[PDB]
C-alpha cells in the first residue's frame, strides 16, 4: 500500500512538507486531494502529458526513491484539512489510497 | 457540470443497496469515466469501482463479491449494485467523474487519466435497524 | 503491336529478368551510398538512461 505521516505541524507562512512513501511509488504516479470535513474531496494536483512535470501552481512535488514529497508553499491558516495520496499498482489492476494526513497549523 | 446523488437513507443489515448519480451539464459525458468511492467517518478514502461507456467495468477486489456498477447514458445517471448489507459500510459515500485526456489513438492506449475533478454530494449511508 | 493467335507458354518462376532487377537495384543504391559521410567515430562507450519526465 501507502505510507504516510499521521498529522504534520507547522506555523502559518512556513513550508509544510508531506511524505508520502509506497512500495507501488517505484514506478506509478502519485495523485493529490483535499477534503474538508463535512464535505467533498477535492482534486488538488492533476497531471498533463507525461515529460511536462504534470501541472506546477500553487503547489510541488519531487519524488526520491519510494518517497514522493508534498511541498506546501506559503501555508496559511485557512487550508487546514485532511491530506491524501493516491496511485495504483504498478500491475495496473487496482487503486488504492494513502492512509491520511491531517494539516495542523498554529 | 452539475452532479446528483440518489439514496435511501436508512438501509437495514444484510440487504443491498441501490444508488446512482445524475449528470447534467456535460458536453463530452462520453469520454469521461466513472467512479463510486466511499468513505467511512473518520477515516480514509475507499475507491469501489469504475466504469467506461464501452461496458468496462473493474472493481475493488475485496468488495468484488457483493458489488456491482451499471449504467444509463441517455439520462447521463450510474447505478450502484451493493448486495449483502453490514454495519460495518455506515458511512458516507461519493460518486465522481475520473477524467481522461487523449493525445492519440484510444485503441493504442495513448491516453492517460487526467484526474478526478468533479465530486459528489455524500449520502449518509446508515445500515441500522 | 498485337499479334494474331501466338500460342506461347510463359514461365514467371524462371527468367533472367527478375535476376537482374534484383542485381540492378542493390548496386544502384549502394552507388547512392559512396559520396556519403562514412561516420564511424561514434562507436565508443555509449551510456545512457531512460527519458525523465
Ligand atoms: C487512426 O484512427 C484513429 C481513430 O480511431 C485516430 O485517432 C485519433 O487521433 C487523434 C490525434 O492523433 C486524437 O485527437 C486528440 O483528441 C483529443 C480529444 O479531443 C476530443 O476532445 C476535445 C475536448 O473537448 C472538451 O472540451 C469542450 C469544451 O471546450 C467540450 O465541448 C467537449 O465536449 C469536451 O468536454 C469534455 O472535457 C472537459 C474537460 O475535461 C470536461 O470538463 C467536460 O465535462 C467534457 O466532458 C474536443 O474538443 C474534441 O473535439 C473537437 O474540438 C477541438 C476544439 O479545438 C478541435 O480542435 C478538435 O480537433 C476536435 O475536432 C475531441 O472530441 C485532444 O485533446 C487532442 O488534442 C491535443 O493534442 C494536440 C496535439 O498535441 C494539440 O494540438 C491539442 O491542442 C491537444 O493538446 C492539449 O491537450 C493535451 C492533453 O493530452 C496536452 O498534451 C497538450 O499540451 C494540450 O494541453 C493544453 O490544453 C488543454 C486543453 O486545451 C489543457 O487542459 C492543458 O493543461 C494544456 O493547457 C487530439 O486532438 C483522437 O482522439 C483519436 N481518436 C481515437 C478514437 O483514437 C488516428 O489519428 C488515426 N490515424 C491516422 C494515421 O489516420
Ligand atoms: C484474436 O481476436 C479475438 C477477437 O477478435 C481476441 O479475443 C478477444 O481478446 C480481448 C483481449 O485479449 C478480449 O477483450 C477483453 O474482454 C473482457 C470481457 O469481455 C473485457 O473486460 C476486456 O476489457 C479490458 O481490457 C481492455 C484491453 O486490455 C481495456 O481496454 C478495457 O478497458 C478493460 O481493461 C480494464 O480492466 C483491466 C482488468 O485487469 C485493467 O487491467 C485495465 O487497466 C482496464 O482498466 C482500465 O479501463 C477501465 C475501463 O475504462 C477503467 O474503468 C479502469 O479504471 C482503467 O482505466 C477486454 O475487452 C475479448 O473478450 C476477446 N474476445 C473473445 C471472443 O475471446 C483474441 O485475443 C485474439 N487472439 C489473440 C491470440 O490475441
Ligand atoms: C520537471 O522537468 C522539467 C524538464 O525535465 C523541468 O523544466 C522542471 O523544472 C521539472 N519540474 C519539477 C517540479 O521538478
Ligand atoms: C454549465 O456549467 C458551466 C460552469 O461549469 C456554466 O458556465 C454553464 O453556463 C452551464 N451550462 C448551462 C447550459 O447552464
Amino acid at each position: 500500500e501507502l505510507t504516510q505521516p499521521p498529522s504534520v505541524s507547522v506555523s502559518p507562512g512556513q513550508t509544510a512538507r508531506i511524505t508520502c512513501s509506497g512500495a507501488p511509488l517505484t514506478s506509478r504516479f502519485t495523485y493529490w486531494y483535499r477534503q474538508k470535513p463535512g464535505q467533498a474531496p477535492v482534486l488538488i494536483i492533476s497531471r498533463s502529458s507525461q515529460r511536462s512535470s504534470g501541472w506546477s501552481g500553487r503547489f510541488s512535488a519531487s519524488w526520491s526513491g519510494t518517497t514522493v514529497t508534498l511541498t506546501i508553499r506559503g501555508v496559511q491558516a485557512d487550508d487546514e484539512a485532511d491530506y491524501y495520496c493516491q496511485s495504483s499498482d504498478t500491475s495496473d489492476s487496482y487503486k488504492m489510497f494513502g492512509g491520511g494526513t491531517k494539516l495542523t497549523v498554529l | 457540470v452539475q452532479l446528483r446523488e440518489s439514496g435511501p437513507g436508512l438501509v437495514k443489515p444484510s440487504e443491498t443497496l441501490s444508488l446512482s448519480c445524475t449528470v447534467s451539464n456535460d458536453s463530452r459525458p462520453s469520454d469521461h469515466s466513472w467512479t463510486w468511492v466511499r468513505q467511512s467517518p473518520g477515516k480514509a478514502l475507499e475507491w469501489i469501482g469504475d466504469i467506461h461507456y464501452n461496458g468496462a467495468t473493474t472493481y475493488n477486489p475485496s468488495l468484488r463479491s457483493r458489488v456491482r456498477i451499471e449504467l444509463d447514458q441517455s439520462i447521463p445517471r450510474f447505478s450502484l449494485k451493493m448486495t449483502s448489507m453490514t454495519a460495518a459500510d455506515t458511512g458516507m459515500y461519493y460518486c465522481a467523474r475520473n477524467a481522461i485526456r487523449i493525445y492519440g489513438v484510444v485503441a493504442l492506449g495513448e491516453w492517460f487519466h487526467y484526474g478526478m475533478d468533479v465530486w459528489g454530494q455524500g449520502t449518509a449511508v446508515t445500515v441500522s435497524s | 503491336i498485337h499479334l494474331e493467335n501466338v500460342t506461347e507458354e510463359f514461365n514467371m518462376w524462371k527468367n533472367n529478368m527478375v535476376e537482374q532487377m534484383h542485381e540492378d537495384i542493390i548496386s544502384l543504391w549502394d552507388q547512392s551510398l559512396k559520396p556519403c559521410v562514412k561516420l564511424t567515430p561514434l562507436c565508443v562507450t555509449l551510456q545512457c538512461t531512460n527519458v525523465t519526465n
